[PDB]
């Protein structure tokens, strides 16, 4: 469908968050999983199914744990070859009731028949105080690409070059990021939570539903406010 | 195995100035809190100063504040304690210890200071105030 645009007063602000920004910034940091053609080789519940994929610096392998919304998305990927891009953790990642088992949610997409030969470029533009300053690409091989996948690009890329979650040094207040498909579009608060506490499950769970977009037909906007 | 050794120590006169010095090996100052304690004899170790190596972000104990300032060299492996205007109340030996380096997640801040988080222990070096 299509979502309302951020009421006043509705996003949050990291002038009232008083816990460690650095805990929103590591998601967004280099480390990430993006895994191309594998398939699930087990589950630990009913909606969600766990990964093998390499590491290449230690020769070892590592489980991820991939959570969604639901059983039937589980259901739908489960004996498929997939490609996995996400922001994971290790906080709150369980596999019963750590570096070689992690954590995310959706990041999913079937492999086969979702390759462009030729990538495309998709384009962020960055408003700053209702400015349009920056903008940049972010370049993707996938015909239908998960709004994760769109999100982490975009803010990796701003945490290193506007010091996007720096908790000293970051100039910004607000932040959304917005995707407009055709006429729809929905929005992502870029910010914590306030208060002295940031869980980093429960904030990376909007991602649980698996959204996907169309790389052709995707805009980013990213609108961000400063103190 | 961790080890951590500290150095910089000394025996100074009321007013003086030192800077301790924490050399690091079995792992890497990244990714975690690092912190100075001290211990007079016969009182409990108390923390003073830590940084989040993660970010540089600091806390500073009531005793350190406005006096000292703790510090990292990522290139070095090493953190340091610039300890000004000491006082004869400073007469500790000053340990240095290492948080825990947890998988994308820091511990919080309030947390930072205290004895029971930390796994990882110098031998220590001695500060003396002469009055």
């Amino acid at each position: 469908e299509s979502q309302p645009d951020p009421k006043p007063d509705e996003l949050h602000k990291s002038s009232k968050f008083t816990g460690l920004m650095e805990n929103m910034k590591v998601l967004y940091d280099d480390n990430h999983v993006s895994a191309i053609n594998v398939k699930s080789i087990d589950q630990f519940l009913y909606f969600d199914l766990i990964y093998s994929i390499k590491d290449t610096k230690l020769g070892n392998y590592d489980n991820v744990r991939v959570e969604f919304k639901n059983k039937d998305l589980a259901d739908k990927y489960k004996d498929k070859y997939v490609d996995v891009f996400g922001a994971n953790y290790y906080y709150q990642c369980y596999f019963s009731k750590d570096k070689r088992k992690t954590c995310m949610y959706g990041g999913v997409t079937e492999h086969n028949g979702n390759q462009l030969d030729k990538y495309r470029s998709i384009t962020v533009r960055v408003f700053e105080d209702g400015k349009n300053l920056l903008s940049f690409d972010v370049q993707t091989n996938k015909k239908k690409v998960t709004a994760q996948e769109l999100d982490y690009l975009t803010r990796h890329y701003l945490v290193k070059n506007k010091k996007l979650y720096e908790f000293n040094n970051s100039p910004y207040e607000t932040g959304y990021i917005k995707f407009i498909e055709n006429e729809n579009s929905f929005w992502y608060d870029m910010m914590p939570a306030p208060g002295d506490k940031f869980d980093q499950s429960k904030y990376l769970m909007m991602y649980n539903d698996n959204k996907m977009v169309d790389s052709k037909d995707v805009k980013i906007e990213v609108y961000l406010t400063t103190k | 195995q961790v080890q951590l050794v500290e150095s910089g120590g000394g025996s100074v006169q009321d007013g003086g100035s030192l800077r301790l010095s924490c050399a690091a090996s079995g792992f890497t100052i990244d990714n975690r809190w690092m912190t100075w304690f001290r211990q007079a004899p016969g009182k409990e170790r108390e923390g003073v100063a830590s940084i989040l190596t993660y970010s540089g972000r600091t806390v500073y104990a009531d005793s350190g504040k406005g006096r000292f300032t703790i510090s990292q060299a990522n290139a070095k492996n090493s953190v340091y304690l610039q300890m000004n205007s000491l006082k004869p109340e400073d007469t500790a030996t000053y340990y240095c210890a290492a948080g825990d380096a947890y998988h994308k997640w820091f511990m919080p801040s309030s947390r930072a200071l205290d004895r029971k988080e930390y796994n990882y222990w110098g031998q220590g070096t001695l500060v003396t105030v002469s009055s």
